[PDB]
């Protein structure tokens, strides 16, 4: 496999998501953390599928809605920024007010 | 008891080459990974690794060709049979061609030591169109140091089938004392190839002169047998290998380039 | 598209090339294979292996370096030798030589 | 004042006459000492013995042990015993009862201010393993052994280099610097062993100075037996231990011409429980000879029917014989036999090989040692019953004769016998204290040199140690300075008088190698045995005094999948 | 005797004449020459020839190399060559052919006792890449540089601090000095830039002598004319190189003024392609004059399609433009142009851009250095096809001239050519072997100062190596006193005339450095174009000898996706 | 089967064997219960507790050493004492000796 | 439960391998590291079931097809080992040409 | 995310229940530290969930009988404490003998 240092990191973000799923799949409202990883795997999940950085950014605010995560989340998370290895090498997805 | 080990390998084409699709084994028996030295022939090394085969061993080697599939079946040095405690050693390889398949089952010599009380049964299975190179040899002792292979049991099984019928039977079976078929010489060897013609047959004669009038081949219903009996172990493999060398050409369409394993 | 893959061009590689070179014919005398590797002094292999062995001075094994010839028990197999290259001095082996092969 | 035995072992941990099982095998131990005086103990924790005035005396600092194990169930080469274990100033001080000698009627280790106390009731605390074949391929390595319960690791290697991946050499004065240089980031006490596979005496003379305590003969770098002579010499006349893995090509010649070639000195053999090799299963008759010392790597220990499956493709890797290359796998014939196999169990029960080594990711398991041997004990157990010197319906000697495979014999092998090996006084603190649920699986404790180095720690964050995710990590005897004051760096006597230590600047404890070049077969504990062993070639039977020997393989084992996650 | 060339191919690498494909690319380089002799090639593992009397000589220590790499194939600025490395104290030793002179012909490294060997048989040696714009904002891009191949980091930052996260450089000498002692915990090879937007002379000495390699022009500190003018004036008196990351707001005037302000005085311009700023896209008619040394950071590497999109982001984030306040989105106007970006790959292809920069976590990546700049050969050979210059039906010269962009350019740039940047005689032994399959992506084994630093490794507790999971661990080259030994950190030389080394108590071996302030573009190595470039800035065409200079937006590449997890 | 379990053989353990041994009645006038430990000094233990301290100069409770007996308020308990062992010297508690217990 | 540093790794390997499986289920065609991840675990997981280690041999080796992977990834893999708690001890899988 | 140690070492717990949950799915007997940490995950989910202390205390004891896990392993888990983040904060849930 040759982990690289960058890979582990991916994969605690990969793990983290996963307990933010399975916790919305349970119908619970997502805290902050939550939020983070499930938007920022849903980005790396959509880049290795093979789509665009602006699909992506476009893709990313329809994830998690304002009833879906505990008040005052939303606000406390402007912008969301995740590396994610598109089929051209690794690029910067920004998506900005993630939670709408 | 004794230590039984068994390797079942399935081939078929893939990607155009022939690719070993399944090496299913239990005991001391291992293929690691085919080799493509040539263009699609799939050059195979069946592992034995255990040096030699001890009294009440069972070694049980199947093959299973699929059509269109050219390989190259080989071991990486010869198989020594231990003097036996009172148990007989069980070699039995079964091989199976499917039409237009090509086989070249070509294991090193199976070296006996005195008082190795040992059965071997080897049989192939081929059709109408299936292509066939072998050879079976055999080392009764160590003549360079004098033994002689006074003891022991033998029993060597050689059988070919096309079409569910028995197109040649050689049996070579050697009873506790002296030897009188081996007539002081003990090495055996047998040359099998299935689709051959008189000029073949015709090479092969000329290719076994240096070998002298021990030296027989043999063609019934299409295949071509080799037999011969010597004492040197250099005519004997340089006959061999000069023989498969002259068949190869005209059997697989392929160079006669040794296998790299033979260390040249 | 093979990553990594190599394109080596047809052709021979000849080994060993412009050094003296003999050949043996080498008995295995011994109940065990014997496996003798390229560079090795062939003049102090096992001495279950039975040939000229002060023909064999100074030679080694006439094949690819880092490979090995296997001597199987009970048989006789004729080997390609090399003459060594370089000071031509042997230490190690057996320590029957320990020294310069010439004076 | 009289309890029931069973509230005293609840309180107290067992004393004399019961019995505990080990980690889910079938060897059970006995308690055959008890060095207390029943109704005295201490123990800690609330309105418990251990107090000022009650169990903690007013002796000043030099006057009491700076750290106490309080109830421990030492089990060791030297008996089975209860008693608590006094460690003064990163050694062990004294055995015997913990207390204040004032209101106490026999303490021979005084608690005072100055002292810190551990808590082994209901725990085994046994010396900690020492590996003498490891690979250095990679520092993690030594916490991996040290998680295992090893403490002192001797061996070579430079990274993961092939030289390496084959053998456990460290090559060179500049190679031999450097790793001792790095030695010291590693929480365990650590010799290195030189290349040995040289004809000139100059070289070997070399690597010794540079501080190298052993060397090592590979067949990889030429086990001709010139070179074995050359090495003999030099340790001879440098008084260090020579490890030898003999060629299995039988290039130089057959297993005859190698012992002939060592002529009679001590040597400290691998791989000679024949597991494949062209002088097995010659080899294994080595084990009759007073001047060889017999190890085995840990692969092949026990017998079970995935033992021989998984040889072949760990001994090409480990080799660099690559499966890609045709010529590679003539090598593949490594003439590995069911019954060598076999007979090494036995071999180890009898007493006949007296090291458990680990070959440490090159043939061999660094984690898996302590782990293996005692699931060769349990499957001999099982096999071939109570041994003839058993004393009771108890496995005390049994697990004397195993636990000294890997405590104190490798420690006499390589002449560190004198610092570390076994819970004796004068000893350095080495010590893993486990439960008796989790022995040899998981330790509770190792302490390194007086210091907890390693123990089981569940969330930082919570109120209290236990709550999950439990998992291993390093405490403070694994820090910087307090690290290198609690480990201990192997150096041969040449190399201390160079003044190696200080041109190189090693923060840690330097301990002197001796007494390598003396010990002999019959100086191993428990394990003394020399039979008149017999093999054929031909049929593989092993026999001792005419009798066979041989072992059927262990479907399922004990200690390791009630334990391990994965 | 002989073989045929596949098998030779199999056992010991491509000889001349063979092709090799870089990682999964359309770049096939090709073996120019082999230093080895048919037949005498050494190779380690098993009965082979690196053994005692036959591989490995009776020399002593100090007459063989501590370390020796075989059948290497180098790939270098000064060719791709078959041939093995010997490695003496840490610094290469010499290049050829290697093992016994006594029975082998022409051996030029001789291989003894205190020799390690590592095979790199069908593996590829480069040097080590040096990274020229680095932000230290957290140690941990150490090790990830050090896993993407890359030794050597200069640049400046005092950690995740406002000025850090825009600009690589250190303020003060409290903090040069700070980050110096921090930079003997880190496994590679450190040089800092200090703070150079002053206009008084005397702040700059301070800092030179605190011990910074060189000084950091920044447009966050001020990149006003009278800073360079001071910063460069400092830099001719002290012999440290100038990096200047020019305004883009145009504040104090526009390119023109900025390159008359340098007055012809030898400057090192990060920036240069264009990516946007005021003075793109005229910066760019930069490259053509000699004192320029221009260079690129890596995400505008190559022209993708989602290169321009995720641009904006990275810009206000690296600049610390809060997209929440309404005046900096002010700033947002990049003036960022797919123009200047597709001439940015042309440009390098033609070798009028001498250095690639990662600019790391400022709008650049630290661990794709040497994957975006063997992204941009292959597009340069996809589009442009073979160059001009090429000999043969191989990338020789393009593979050349890519890999000095990261490896030897850097080291001229700022002065420390004189101990790394190419394989060669008296350098520093700072080698990455890969594997030709993960070429430019994941090495097989980062060797640092002579010691491997940084492997792949698999299961610790494994019997061999290789079993997964295998990621990438610091070895025994990151240890301690291990690390301060296998590692250089660069000073200016007013700092070692000062004596900062023994002030500061630096562990680590000091390299001084030299020859900054004579580098020009001609200096650089198969990167000296000064090509006549235009360019117009309404219509954003540049011209090179009045021929359009344009490139396609890469929709897949390689090295990308096939070896990334995520 | 039980991993680490115990066969401990049944009996019982005779504690604090060969010592002196006295028998004391203990009332608790305080308002809460009191512990006292095993090897704590009973002559100095809380003055809540009413009892012939001048018998209890130098005994301990003759209880298994970790345990505390506990006197619930408004009590009566009869507890055995031990003499205690070794130098005879008690150092600590309310400081009511701080030294040898006899001369 | 007492996590040694092995079944730390081992744990990150089986991440890696919810990675890959969850791609394969997707339906994209696996990378390098991902093949690698999933015949690993694949072999782990039928050595805690209980099977022998020549029968996982056998078995590892039809996971994943040529057309599950992309391009060149069936070359890069040669052989996988992996090291896999069977009921008799800590045991050594290796898998031959596991993607063909 | 901003993900302290602590949420890191819960990530590894949650891991190995995953780990623990697909195993005891495929049908097998959970070993000790497999059962440690399904019950361990079981009880940390509980309290995302919103249960009391007192409730995840009663609740823990029946997530796997005497038949789901190995033999002897009940014996070897007395009793599990865990870290919890209840609305409350964090909370130390205990649960006594939890193979029954």
């Amino acid at each position: 496999m040759e982990l690289t240092p960058r890979e582990k990191d991916k994969l605690l973000l990969f793990t983290a998501a996963l307990v933010a799923e399975r916790r919305l799949a349970r119908g619970l409202k997502l805290n902050y953390p939550e939020s983070v990883a499930l938007i920022s795997a849903f980005i790396m999940e959509g880049a290795r599928d093979g789509k665009s950085v602006a699909s992506l950014m476009e893709e990313g605010r329809h994830v998690l809605t304002r009833e879906q995560v505990m008040e005052g989340v939303p606000e406390m998370i402007p912008d969301i920024q995740v590396e994610a290895t598109f089929p051209d090498g690794s690029k910067l997805v920004t998506v900005h007010n993630p939670i709408i | 008891k004794g230590w039984q080990a068994t390797l079942d390998l399935r081939f078929h084409q893939a990607g155009g080459k022939t690719v070993l699709a399944s090496a299913q084994h239990v005991g001391p028996l291992t293929v690691q990974r085919p080799f493509y030295p040539e263009e699609e022939t799939c050059h195979l090394y069946l592992l034995h690794p255990p040096g030699g085969i001890v009294g009440g061993d069972e070694l049980t080697i199947s093959a299973q060709l699929a059509p269109g599939c050219h390989t190259l079946i080989t071991m990486p040095g010869a198989s020594k049979f231990y003097r036996s405690s009172g148990a007989q050693a069980l070699v039995r390889q079964q091989l199976t061609l499917a039409p237009q398949a090509t086989l070249e089952w070509l294991p090193q010599d199976a070296i006996f030591f005195p008082g190795a009380n040992a059965r071997l049964f080897t049989t192939f299975h081929l059709c109408a169109s299936s292509r066939l190179l072998a050879w079976d040899l055999l080392c009764l002792g160590r003549p360079v140091i004098g033994e002689t292979f006074s003891h022991g049991t033998l029993s060597n099984r050689l059988e070919v089938w096309v079409d569910d019928e028995p197109l040649l039977v050689e049996r070579l079976q050697l009873q506790e004392g002296e030897l009188s078929s081996v007539a002081e010489r003990p090495w055996v060897g047998t040359l099998l190839c299935y689709p051959a013609t008189d000029a073949l047959l015709d090479g092969v004669r000329d290719a076994l002169a240096p070998l002298g009038l021990y030296a027989g081949a043999s063609l019934t219903d299409r295949l071509l047998t080799v037999r011969f009996l010597s004492d040197d172990n250099l005519i004997c493999q340089r006959v061999m290998r000069d023989v498969w060398q002259f068949l190869r050409p005209h059997l697989t369409g392929k160079s006669p380039v040794l296998p790299r394993i033979w260390l040249t | 598209m093979i990553p990594g893959e190599y394109h080596v061009k047809p052709g021979q590689i000849a080994l060993n090339t412009g050094r003296a070179t003999c050949r043996v014919v080498v008995e295995n005398h011994g109940d065990r294979p014997i496996q003798v590797g390229s560079h090795y002094h062939f003049a102090e292999v096992n001495p279950a292996l039975k040939f000229d062995r002060q023909q064999a001075a100074g030679y080694r094994l006439n094949i690819p370096a880092g490979t090995a010839v296997r001597f199987e028990p009970g048989q006789k197999r004729e080997v390609e030798l090399v003459a060594f290259a370089g000071h031509r001095a042997v230490f190690g082996f057996r320590g029957e030589v320990m020294g310069p092969l010439e004076v | 004042s009289n309890i029931s035995r069973q509230a005293y072992a609840d309180m107290f941990g067992p004393t004399v006459g019961d019995k505990v099982r080990l980690a889910d095998t079938e060897l059970w131990i006995e308690v055959e000492d008890d060095l207390t005086t029943y109704g005295e103990e201490v123990k800690f924790g609330g309105g418990k013995v251990i107090r000022d005035g009650m169990g903690q005396g007013q002796m000043l600092a030099a006057d009491c042990v700076d750290l106490v194990l309080t109830n421990a169930l030492i089990v060791d080469h030297w008996g089975i015993v209860k008693a608590d274990i006094g460690v003064k100033d990163g050694r062990i001080f004294a055995i015997g009862k913990a207390g204040n000698p004032d209101i106490q009627p026999n303490v021979t280790i005084p608690i005072g201010a100055a002292t810190e106390v551990i808590a082994a009731e209901g725990k085994i605390v046994t010396a900690g393993g020492i590996d003498t074949h490891i690979h250095w391929i990679c520092p993690q390595q030594a916490e991996e052994a040290l998680v295992s319960g090893v403490t002192t690791m001797v061996g070579g290697g430079t990274g993961p280099a092939a030289g390496t991946h084959a053998t456990t050499c460290t090559p060179g004065p500049w190679y031999i610097s450097r790793m001792l240089q790095a030695a010291d980031s590693l929480p365990v006490n650590i010799g290195l062993l030189g290349k040995g596979n040289v004809s000139q005496p100059d070289a070997l003379r070399e690597q010794v100075a540079a501080g190298v305590i052993g060397l090592k003969i590979h067949e990889d770098w030429g086990a001709t037996p010139a070179a074995i002579d050359c090495a003999l010499t030099v340790a001879d006349e440098m008084d260090v231990q020579v490890a030898l893995h003999s060629d299995t090509l039988n290039e130089s010649g057959f297993v005859e011409d190698t012992l002939a070639a060592i002529g009679g000195r001590t040597i400290h053999t691998f791989h000679t429980e024949g597991a494949g090799g062209g002088h097995a299963p010659d080899i294994i008759t080595a084990c009759a000879h007073p001047n060889i010392l017999p190890s085995s790597t840990n692969p092949t220990l026990p017998y079970t029917l995935n033992t021989i499956d998984e040889h072949l493709d760990m001994l090409m890797v480990c080799h660099h014989l690559d499966p890609d290359i045709a010529e590679d796998v003539a090598f593949a014939e490594s003439r590995i036999r069911r019954e060598t196999i076999a007979a090494e169990d036995v071999l180890h029960d009898l007493g006949a090989f007296s090291l458990t080594s680990s070959d440490s990711q090159a043939m061999g398991r660094v984690g898996e040692v302590i782990l293996r041997t005692w699931q060769v004990a349990h499957r001999m157990k099982v096999q071939r019953g109570a041994l003839a010197e058993e004393t009771g319906d108890n496995d005390n000697f049994r697990v004397k004769r195993y636990i000294a495979k890997y405590t104190i014999n490798p420690a006499l092998t390589h002449g560190i016998a004198h610092e570390v090996g076994s819970i004796e006084v004068g000893k350095l603190a080495d010590l893993v204290v486990w439960s008796p649920a989790f022995f040899g699986v998981k330790p509770a404790t190792v302490i390194k040199g007086g210091m907890i180095a390693i123990a089981p720690m569940g969330d930082i964050n919570a109120s209290i140690p236990t709550p999950q995710p439990v998992h291993y990590r390093p405490m403070f005897g694994a820090l910087g300075s307090a690290r290198h004051h609690c480990r201990l760096t192997f150096l041969s006597q040449a190399a201390a008088a160079n003044g190696v230590a200080e041109r190189l600047n090693l923060r840690s404890a330097i301990a002197v190698v001796k007494g390598c070049r003396t010990v002999q077969k019959a100086d191993m504990v428990h394990n003394s045995l020399q039979p008149n062993i017999t093999v054929d070639a031909q049929t593989y039977e092993v026999r001792v005094d005419g009798e066979l020997i041989t072992s059927e393989p262990a479907d399922v084992l004990p200690m390791a999948q009630r334990y391990f996650l994965f």
